């Protein structure tokens, strides 16, 4: 689902400091669909 | 002349190893199973859209 493909491949990215994020606490977004646009990109799925 | 072919050959697969993953149409219950490559994102940084 959404929640795989972008919400892990943001936490999987190396902080600003770097690196893993791994261990950390996060604040995801439950469901996300597409509203709209020039195209259907990937989409900004956002993780805190 | 062998070597030449043979590196026209797997340009060609590359080619089509991108395109067949950033293809828009498979957007797509399919999508569920679709992942970038690193080589992937290589290209796009590069040819951009």
């Amino acid at each position: 689902n959404v929640i795989r493909n972008k919400q892990i491949s943001a936490m999987k990215l190396t902080g600003v400091d770097g690196k893993s994020q791994y261990g950390n606490a996060f604040i995801i977004a439950n469901t996300v669909k597409h509203y709209g646009g020039y195209s259907d990109l990937g989409g900004p799925i956002t993780v805190y | 002349y062998h070597e030449t072919i043979e590196q026209k050959k797997n340009n060609r697969l590359l080619e089509a190893r991108i395109f067949t993953r950033a293809n828009p149409q498979l957007s797509g219950a399919i999508r569920l199973g679709i992942e970038r490559d690193s080589v992937s994102r290589s290209y796009d940084e590069m040819f951009g859209a």
